[PDB]
Formats: structure tokens, C-alpha cells, sequence
């Protein structure tokens, strides 16, 4: 054993796919007026699947004729999520470099 | 007999009730904000 | 909401039934044989609060 | 009480429709005639008049609606959901689809055509009826229907929603599919 | 944990906007006689409840029409004149979609201040550890 | 966390009870036979050790304005005012007596 | 695809206002 | 043993993040008519307690529903109301929330400064006689 | 932001629509052998997920 | 790719200011029959656009007028009048230059909080184990 | 379920029951 | 939830019969 | 022997107020 | 010594949170004409003191009454009047009492600050001379 | 100590003889 | 200042006559 | 491309 | 989109015809 | 020296034929002076 | 040389001031008759230059006075009156005061920003290499 | 200078 | 700034500039 695959752990997959998800949060956002965007949606167990996929969000309120299904209240908060989780990640994969460089440099 | 009697309620007795309501719950607010404002500066005391 | 604002609109539905009781009696004020109708107020409910029960 | 002309003009729309909801009504009068969609909805109603006529769709859900008496006439759709229906009586005219789901619904007419979707949802009927025709999906999940008869007619989806069928009609074209 | 707050007042969020876009068809149809679907609009509300399955979310189950009867107006000369001459206009009571216009602001915005209290704690929660 | 944000806390939830009892008042202006009702607060100290300095403050009704109210002359003889002070002996539905 | 169209107060609309040109109306459903 | 502040400081953590979860879900289920009226909504409270019998872990005992009667409102036009035309609501305050979810912050937030510094007291340990 | 904006405002709009058809009933009081013009609004939801 | 969302924030901005400008055009030509060009000012509308196909911008692809009828304005002796003494004004609407003007801000506003926010992810992923 | 009047969403058709609405 | 295909648009018809 | 109750605003206030159910106080 | 520091902003934090209290009172008593046993309230303030003979700490010695008169109000109609309709009210000043949130807040907040300063001069007299 | 100080304690009243007596 | 008897509860009595 | 837009150039 | 060549002043006449 | 001047603000941004500017400071735009 | 950025942002900040310190002028004097040097007074206005040929500052050249005509009033028996009748008073218009003072209030501080941001990357780069 | 610049000092 | 060898002079704002 001994791998930077079993070291990292998922941690090193996670960083990527929560700036994945911010990106097309931030997407949905700036699509928010364009009539005739459907919103997007990334599914967290598909990027999951893909380290060991962009799909539509259903509205929960019927549109006014411009088809635009994105609910700026919903992307908000799901950024808001996504940004806060990432710091996390970041500190969880940070902390395994930290530990690794410990042992060895005994340190 | 043959009238009917209506409420007795002073209404500018009421309003004037409602006015220094708003304002005794309004500088309680006020009392609450301040409470958690001194409780946030005193927490660098454990920031070593 | 508090329950300050749905008292006060209860007053509000309340003076509203009146005023449509009064512009129907001011429409028959010339039909023959017509009787006035007045709207009658009452207190709703009262509940104790600081009480379980 | 009962329902009299000047409190029938009370509950109607623009366009004709009768709307019941919650009121305490009893008894329709006969021969009764609705230029547009009917709802009894929570209403004390346990029987619909003889002769009813109805120019939209009725509305009976949650309601104590009991019995329906023949040769009453609904343009649109029947959804008597929830109500106390026991049984369908034979020669109604449906134009439209048969909502009976969670009804203490038993029999079904003989050779029953549903011009609409069919549901027998939660009903405690034991078999459905031969030479059954339905145009639109039949929905008999979570009733106590196993066996289907030797006959039998849908033109959309089957979904059989949890209950278990061992007897399959011998004679069945399906223009859908079978779920489970 | 403290996630779980950003998923129910988020739903709050939502909830109170259903309400709003309710109330909102409510006054632009309060005096709208015709109607697409030959239906007489009535008053719509949206009914909260809370979908227990600790955190407990707020769901709309479904938009329900209001029981008052509607507002018959003797209008002879309409075309949409009944036989008696009377035709009908949506339930639709302007002071409760007011009043219903200030709480679900009122409540929505006090559902930003919980998901804003929230967020500061799982900063401080990570600042532990650096 | 200083016990001062409950203390004022508990002073404006009581504010707005007197608020609606305020509130009652005023939908019931013209409702027949009314009496307001009165609403003050009442100063409670938190006896104990420590220095007296917390006091919770809490509103009750002392009573009612028991004043004549506005008559109105209808002109029907099944409508009467009581004339100066006085009640009508009435039971509700549960047949228990009291007085209007 | 490429989809578009007015945003804003006009799209915002029933059709029967119509005020969002015939042809713009037309690239809100797919285009390429 | 070696990390006791951890388990207690820990531990208010745990017990302060559930009660910004139920005052979460009292304030946005403060508008919840739900149906019937002993199937409503019902303000939600944890309850922490402490057994002394070192440190003295703070666990929670469950969640109560407070004692303050229905909110009821006249409105004989909602659907789900009653005989005398009363929709039951929610014995949720506005006020009390509010001063929970101040109280709920600070402290959650108080306890992160203790776990973070008693961290620091374990490092200094290790450099003792270096 | 929420769509609650554009449906208020499409009804403002039509209410000053109304506004000008009852406006030329006003300004032809005076005109000979004029049928008055009435005015309705139609209500049509938007059909659809949700 | 977090300054892929710099990108996509910094291109909504650009179109909700395009949006803004030409809001500004149709309220100060709201009431204007001349023009230099010999056409009647029509209400202009900036045409968005997405080309879907991970980051999507927003692109602005040309200004669409309305086509909604010139007011015409019984003016006879106006200079400009036609043979019937018709002029003919721009078509704008008041009210729906308003919604996009609080619109516009809004929208502005809003991609500001995401590109702020996105800056600090970024900042945060430079001192990853350093 | 829930409330027992809800709505549907889906524009009338008189032959397919609305499964948008909780329709238990 | 999340779906494989987009949503359909929203139908604001001004007579229900034609659609 | 325990020290459990609802903490927050519900028992800040005076025992007139009886928010607190009987049992749990 | 600064351990003696600590004691005497400690000493004066203490102080003032029972300064702070006591305004708390006061602005929540300001309309009680009632009171627990039998006498109205009077505005209450907190007696600080210093016991000068290094350091001297500041110790609060006891809560006294304001000597102001009870604002005598004309309720004639109410249960509690004198023989003259008057009844009394607490002598609570608003402007001094909102200048004491203020004054005690900020002397509170800067305690810390000199303990938190002094604090730091502690710890460098330890890495004094390694 | 101060002269006029408030006490943490039920204040002593007259109706109950018991308070009115015991010192 | 410590003790060896825990400290007393406060009462807040709505009336004081009752006690 | 999108239809009949409008120029930016003197007519 | 960067160009070599500085871009021109916009132009507002009250005519385009001269311009 | 090739520079480029103006009135910045509200003046300039009217278009010309409101003819605020003075005639020489409106010819410093083009680079002249 | 970010040192350059100090020299461009500065001398916006001094531009920037200039031209409001000349609105403040022009505010005061809109409604002035007389003058001290026997001239009436005209809107003052700032020239900004760029001496473009890296880094350009910008730097007023001077002020100048608006070229619109004086506005002429009928005051026949004012002392300053002219054979017609007429005075004059300075051509100061509100609506483009107004927008200077807006114009120039928010270019001056987003200089700050950029000068306080531009100090930041010259503190990061003196720890460079550490 | 600017041609038309303003005079700091005393006509 | 401008550095200079000689101090300014103060601002003069007469009411009347030949009264100077």
C-alpha cells in the first residue's frame, strides 16, 4: 500500500466536483432572465461514480412564457452550500499533506 | 326601551396606547442587539 | 402571522360586511315594501394565553 | 335541508358551473340540470337525483356521496374520490374518464366502457367485470383485485401498483405496457 | 446539523414565495368576470404544512380555492348574463391578500436571518482545526 | 448569554400581548353591550441571591372600562340600554348564567 | 442548440400580447 | 482522557446545533394551519441536561412541544377551518425564536473558542522539557 | 428574482389598457348614434410543472 | 475552474447593463414623434441569448424592437400630422419599463455576490497545504 | 395525504386523471 | 428533483380548447 | 440525579407565563 | 504582576453587566403601574465603587432607587386611582437610560480590550530570554 | 455600606401577621 | 467568592402575597 | 443574426 | 476583444443626413 | 504631448447640439493640442 | 511598479476632488446676481487630461466656464436692471450638478478601492520568497 | 493653457 | 507635491475685489 490514492482518500475528487457544481450554479444564475434555458442540475453521486451527470432541475412553479425554470432563491442557497462545503474539503485535503509531511520529515 | 347600547371604547385612548407600545418594544430591541454585541467583543478573551 | 394583524383584520372584514349592508339599504331606499337590514357586531373568542389550560 | 332554485343561482359561475363545496345540502331536486361542471365535494349528498344531467365534469371528493341512480348524463369527467360509493350502477353515460380511488366500491357493471382513465385504487373489489373496455391506463394498485377475467380491453398502460394477478385474460390486446 | 437548517428555512424560502405568486394571481384576477377553462377564478390560497418524515421542513401540499361564494353582480346587458341577468365575479377579499402580501414578506425574510445565522456558525466551526 | 437579552426579550414579548389586547378593542368599536378592556404591566423581581437588578415586567388585565356606552336610538321595541349601571341575566349555550 | 430571446417585462407575458417579435419567439425553442 | 474538554466542548456543539434546528423548523412552520386541530404544527424545544453523578457532558433528552395554547384565528373561509370558522395555528414566537437563535449562535460559537484553545493547551504539553 | 413581479405587472398593464377603453366610452358621450364598449379581463394560467 | 465563473458572472453583468441602458433610452423616448433617422422611435429590447451545449455566458445578440403599433394621437394641426391628422408615438409602456428596471439592478446585484463570493474560493484554494 | 381540494397544474383534458395533485 | 430531459414550457392559452 | 430543562427564551421568563410543559419543568 | 490587571477588568466587566442590567429593567418597567408585593417601581441604579488606599478594583456595593418623583397620571376611571383619579408611573427617564446602554456598552467592550492587551504582555515575559 | 440600598429579598409586608411580626 | 451549599433558585413571584 | 435586428451604423 | 486600431467616437447628430 | 481633454461628467455626455461645452476645450478630443 | 498605480489613483483622487469642490461652487452661486470682480458668475467646470503616448495620470489643466448663455430675468426695478428691464443670472443647471456630484463622489472612491487593493499585492510581494 | 482657463488671481 | 522653498500665502476672498 502506501498511495497518494489510499493517503488522499476521496478528498482529492471532492475539491473538483464542488467547483463543478459552483460553476453551474453560477450558471444558472446569470441564465436566470434568458427565456428558453432550462436550469441545470449536477447530480453529486455521478461525479462520486466517476472519481471511484448535468441534469434538469423540475419546477416547482410553472414559468410566465420565457420556459426559464431556474428559482434564484434555490440557487442562492445551493451556492451558499456548495461554497461552504468546499471549504471544508479543502481544509480535510489540506490536513492530509500536513500529516503525510509529519511522518516523514518526523517534524 | 327602544335604543341600543354601543361599546365604550376610547379609540384615542387606544392609539395613544399603541404609540408608547411601539416605542418601549422598540428600545427593547435595542437592549437585545446591544446584549449580543457586548457578548461578540468578549469572546477574544479565550482568542489566544 | 402575529396574531395582532389577523385581529385587526377581523375588524376589517367585519366594517367591510357593514358597508355592504348599508349601500344595499340605501339602493331600496324607494322600493315598496322593502325592510331595513343592520348589521350586528359581537366579540369573537376569548382565550387565555399565559395558561396550559 | 334541500337545494332550491334561488340557492342554486348562489353557487354558480359565469359560465355555469355549481359549486357545493362544504355547503349543507341534502337532496338535488329531480331532473336536475347543470350547464357546466358539478361539484359535491364534501357535501352531506348521499344520493344524486334521478334524471341529473351534468354539462361538465362532477366533483365528488372526500364526500358522502353514496348513490348514483341510471340515466343520469356527465359530459366531461366522474372523479368520486374518497366518497362512500358501494357500486356503479349500470347505463351512466361517462364522457370522460372514472375516478373511484379509495371508495368502498365492490361491482362494477357488466361489460363496463371507460371513454377516460380507470381507477380502482384502495377499493375493496374483488373482481373486475368481463368484457371490460377501457381507452385509457387502468390503475389497480393497492386494491384486492388477483384475477383478471377472460376478457378484457385497455387501450393505454396496466399498472398493477403492488397486487399481485395470477389469472391473465385468455383475449387482451394492450396498446401500452404492464407495470408492476 | 447546522446543513440541515440551509435545507428547511430554504424551503421556507420557497413556501413563502408559493404564497406570494398566489396572492399575486389573487389581486390581478379579483375583478376578471371571464375566464380561459370556463371555470369563474376563485380565490386561491396556498395551505403550509410541515412534512414531519428535530428538522422538520415546511412543504406545499397543493393550492386550494377559497369556499365564499362568489360576488353576483345583476349585469342584464352582458353577453355572460344569465337568464336572470345576474353574472359573477372571483371571491377574491383585497384586505387578507394584504394582509397575506405583509406576513409572507415578513416571514421571508425572517427565514434569510436564520440561514445567515447558520452560516456564520460553520465558519467558525472550520476556523477550529487551522 | 447575559441573561439582559431574555430580560428585554421577555419585556418586548409582553409589549406586543398588551399590543393585541389593544387590537381587540379597536375591531370590537362597534360591537353592542362592549367593555374594553384594560391592559397594564406589572413589575416582578427576580428575588435571590445577587444584587437586586433584574426585574421582568409582564402585562395583565386589572379590569374593564365599566363606562355607559353609546347609545343608539333605533326606534324597535325589542331593543333596550341599560340606564346608568347595571347587567341582563343571559345563559349561553352550556346553560350556565352570566351577565350582559 | 442555441436558445434565446427578450428578457425581462416582455417575455414575461401571455402570447396573446404580443409583443416579443414573431421570429424571436421562435428562437426560444431550439436553434443551430 | 487525553481530550476530555473535547467531549464536552464537542458536545455542546452537538446540542446547541439541534436547537438552531428546531428553531428553524418553528419559524418556518409558523404559518402551518396544516388540518384537523391537534394534528397542527406545535412549537418544538430541546431539552439539554446534565448528569453529575471532571466534566460533566451536556446531552440532549429529546424534543418537547411547549405548552402555549393554538394561535386561533377566525376564518370561515379557509376549507380546513372549523363549525365556528377557527384555523388553528402554530403557538409559535416570533420574539422567543429570535432570542434562541442569538442564545444558539453565541454559545455554539463560545464552545468552538474552548475546543479551539484547550487544542492549543495539548500542544503545549508536548513541548514540556524541549 | 421571483416572478411574482412580472405577473403583478402584467395586470397593472391590462388595468391601464381598461383605463383607455372606458376613456373613449367618456370622450363619445357627445357622439351620435355610439355603442359603448365594454370592458372584461380573462383569467389563463400558466399550464404546466408545478 | 473557478475563473470560468468570472467569466459568466462578468458576462451577466455586461447584459443586465445593456438592459439598464436601453431601459433608459425607451423612459427618454417615451414621448418623442421626431427622430434623427425618419422613423418613429420604437421600444427597444436587448436580445439574450446561450449557447448550452460545465459554464455557460450570456451573451447579448442585438437589439429587438417591439412590435406592438405606434400610439397614434389625434393631432391635426400638428406639422407631422398625416391626411387624417393621425401622429404616431413610440410604443414603450411605462409599467413594463419599470419591472426592467428593477429588474436589471437586481440582476446586477446578484452576479456581484456570486463573483465575490467565487474570489473567495479561489483565495481559499491558494493556501491549500501551505 | 393532506388537504383533500388541491389543484391541478395540467391544462383539462376530461380523460386522463391528474397524478400532479396527491390523488390518494 | 433533477430529470434526464428538460422541462416542458408553460402554456398560457387564451382559449383552452386550442392548444 | 439530573439538571434537564428547555433552555433558551422558554425558561427566561417569569413561571407565569407557563410555556414550559408542567412535566418537563 | 498583570494577573492584577485581570482582576481589575474583570472586576469592572462585572461592573458593568450589572449597570447593563439594571438599564434592561428600567426600560422594561418604564409603564408598570403595578408591581409584585406593593410598591411601584423606581428606576434603579447600580452603586459602583472605589476602595482607594498598584491597583484598585471596582466593586459594586448594592442597587438605590433614583430619587426623581413618580410621574403622576390622571386615570381617574382606573381600578387603581387615589382619592384625586391620579395614579403613578415609574420616574424611568428614556434619554438617560438609552446614554447608560450606550455609556456601559462601549466600557464594557474596552475592558476587554486592556485584558486582552495585557494578556499578550504576560505571554511575552515567558519567551522572555529563549 | 450604602444607606437606602435595595435587598434581594421579598420585601417584609403587612397582611399574613407573619411577616408584620417576626422581625 | 465559592460556597459548599449550592446557590438558590430564584423565584420571580407574580404575586409575593402568595409564598 | 437574430432577425431583423436593428444596426448600430448611420442608416 | 482587443484591436491595434483605437476605436471611433460615437456620433449623435440631430440628422444622419448630416453626418 | 499628444493628450486628450475635456469636461468630463454631465457636460460632455449631453450629445452636441446642447452646446455647453466651450467650441475649444470640445476640439481637445480627437488628440489636437 | 505598483508604486506607479499610487501616482494614477492619487491624482484621480485630487481630480475627482477638484471637480466637486466645483460643483460645490456652482450649487452656491446658482441663484448669485452680484459678483466681487464685476462679472457674473458662469457654471465653472474642470478639464481632465491624459497624456497618452504603462501609467497615465490624469491631471486638471484648468477650469472653464459653461458656454450656455446667461439666463435673463424681467426684474425692471432691481438696481442692477438694464434699459429692457432684464437681469442676469448664472447658467447653472440642478440636473447636471447633480449628476457631477454623483459622478464624481463614486469615481473618487473607486480609486480607493484600487489603490487600497493595489497595496495589498505590494505587501504580498516583499513576501515573496518566505 | 487651456484657452479658456479660469485665473486664480485678482482681475 | 509641489515642494517649495517659500511658504504660501492665505486665500483672500474680499466682497469687493477693488477694496484689495
Amino acid at each position: 500500500a502506501i498511495s497518494f490514492d489510499n493517503a488522499l482518500g476521496i478528498h482529492q475528487h471532492t475539491v473538483g466536483v464542488r467547483e463543478r457544481n459552483a460553476e453551474v450554479i453560477s450558471t444558472n444564475i446569470a441564465q436566470a432572465n434568458t427565456p428558453g434555458y432550462k436550469a441545470r442540475g449536477l447530480d453529486f453521486a455521478k461525479e462520486l461514480q466517476a472519481a471511484t451527470d448535468k441534469l434538469y432541475r423540475l419546477p416547482t412553479q410553472p414559468d410566465t412564457g420565457d420556459g426559464n425554470t431556474v428559482d434564484l432563491d434555490l440557487e442562492r442557497n445551493l451556492f451558499m452550500q456548495n461554497q461552504i462545503r468546499h471549504q471544508a474539503s479543502l481544509d480535510f485535503l489540506g490536513s492530509k499533506f500536513k500529516n503525510l509531511t509529519k511522518a516523514i520529515k518526523g517534524e | 326601551t327602544g335604543a341600543i347600547e354601543g361599546s365604550n371604547v376610547n379609540a384615542v385612548g387606544e392609539m395613544t396606547a399603541l404609540i408608547d407600545l411601539q416605542r418601549q418594544f422598540e428600545m427593547q430591541v435595542k437592549m437585545m442587539s446591544t446584549a449580543e454585541e457586548m457578548d461578540k467583543s468578549s469572546d477574544s478573551l479565550l482568542r489566544m | 402571522m402575529h396574531p395582532a394583524l389577523w385581529v385587526s383584520k377581523t375588524g376589517l372584514d367585519a366594517q367591510q360586511t357593514n358597508i355592504a349592508t348599508i349601500s344595499n339599504n340605501l339602493a331600496n331606499a324607494s322600493t315598496v315594501g322593502y325592510k331595513k337590514s343592520r348589521a350586528v357586531f359581537e366579540d369573537l373568542f376569548y382565550q387565555n394565553i399565559n395558561q396550559p389550560g | 335541508y334541500e337545494l332550491d332554485y334561488y340557492s342554486k343561482f348562489g353557487h354558480t359561475d359565469n359560465y355555469g358551473n355549481l359549486d357545493l363545496r362544504n355547503k349543507p345540502y341534502t337532496q338535488l331536486p329531480s331532473g336536475f340540470v347543470v350547464k357546466g361542471n358539478l361539484n359535491i365535494s364534501q357535501t352531506p349528498i348521499k344520493k344524486l337525483p334521478k334524471g341529473l344531467d351534468v354539462g361538465g365534469s362532477l366533483e365528488a371528493t372526500n364526500s358522502a356521496l353514496k348513490t348514483i341512480r341510471s340515466g343520469t348524463k356527465i359530459k366531461g369527467y366522474a372523479n368520486l374520490l374518497g366518497s362512500k360509493i358501494e357500486s356503479w350502477p349500470r347505463g351512466i353515460k361517462l364522457g370522460g374518464y372514472l375516478n373511484l380511488t379509495d371508495t368502498p366500491l365492490k361491482t362494477l357493471p357488466a361489460k363496463l366502457r371507460v371513454k377516460g382513465d380507470l381507477s380502482v385504487i384502495r377499493t375493496p373489489i374483488s373482481a373486475l367485470p368481463e368484457g371490460l373496455v377501457v381507452d385509457g391506463n387502468l390503475y389497480i394498485g393497492g386494491s384486492a383485485l388477483q384475477v383478471f377475467p377472460d376478457t378484457m380491453t385497455v387501450k393505454g398502460n396496466i399498472f398493477l401498483g403492488g397486487n399481485k394477478i395470477t389469472k391473465w385474460p385468455s383475449n387482451l390486446t394492450l396498446g401500452g405496457a404492464v407495470a408492476p | 446539523s447546522l446543513f440541515n437548517v440551509f435545507n428547511v428555512t430554504g424551503s421556507a424560502m420557497s413556501a413563502e414565495s408559493v404564497r406570494l405568486n398566489t396572492t399575486s394571481s389573487n389581486l390581478a384576477n379579483a375583478d376578471s368576470v371571464s375566464s380561459s377553462a370556463k371555470d369563474t377564478y376563485k380565490a386561491r390560497h396556498a395551505v403550509f404544512g410541515a412534512e414531519l418524515s428535530d428538522t422538520v421542513p415546511v412543504k406545499v401540499m397543493g393550492i386550494v380555492e377559497s369556499d365564499k361564494p362568489l360576488s353576483a353582480e345583476y349585469n342584464p346587458d352582458h353577453p355572460l348574463a344569465n337568464e336572470e341577468g345576474y353574472i359573477y365575479k372571483p371571491n377574491v377579499n383585497v384586505m387578507e391578500e394584504m394582509a397575506n402580501m405583509i406576513s409572507a414578506s415578513r416571514a421571508y425574510q425572517t427565514n434569510v436571518q436564520v440561514a445567515d445565522s447558520s452560516k456564520q456558525m460553520l465558519l467558525r466551526t472550520l476556523q477550529m482545526g487551522q | 448569554m447575559d441573561r439582559a437579552l431574555f430580560l428585554a426579550m421577555s419585556g418586548a414579548k409582553q409589549n406586543m400581548q398588551a399590543l393585541q389586547l389593544r387590537a381587540n378593542n379597536l375591531a370590537n368599536v362597534s360591537t353592542t353591550g362592549f367593555r374594553a378592556d384594560l391592559a397594564q404591566a406589572r413589575s416582578m423581581q427576580a428575588y435571590g441571591e445577587g444584587h437586586p437588578s433584574r426585574v421582568f415586567s409582564m402585562t395583565e388585565r386589572p379590569g374593564h372600562n365599566f363606562a355607559q356606552g353609546s347609545v343608539i336610538t333605533t326606534g324597535r321595541d325589542l331593543d333596550v340600554t341599560i340606564e346608568g349601571s347595571g347587567w341582563i341575566s343571559v345563559l349561553d349555550h352550556t346553560g350556565k348564567e352570566g351577565l350582559t | 442548440n442555441m436558445v434565446a430571446g427578450i428578457p425581462g417585462a416582455l417575455s414575461n407575458q401571455p402570447p396573446a400580447d404580443a409583443s416579443i417579435p414573431q421570429d424571436v419567439a421562435q428562437m426560444k425553442d431550439g436553434s443551430v
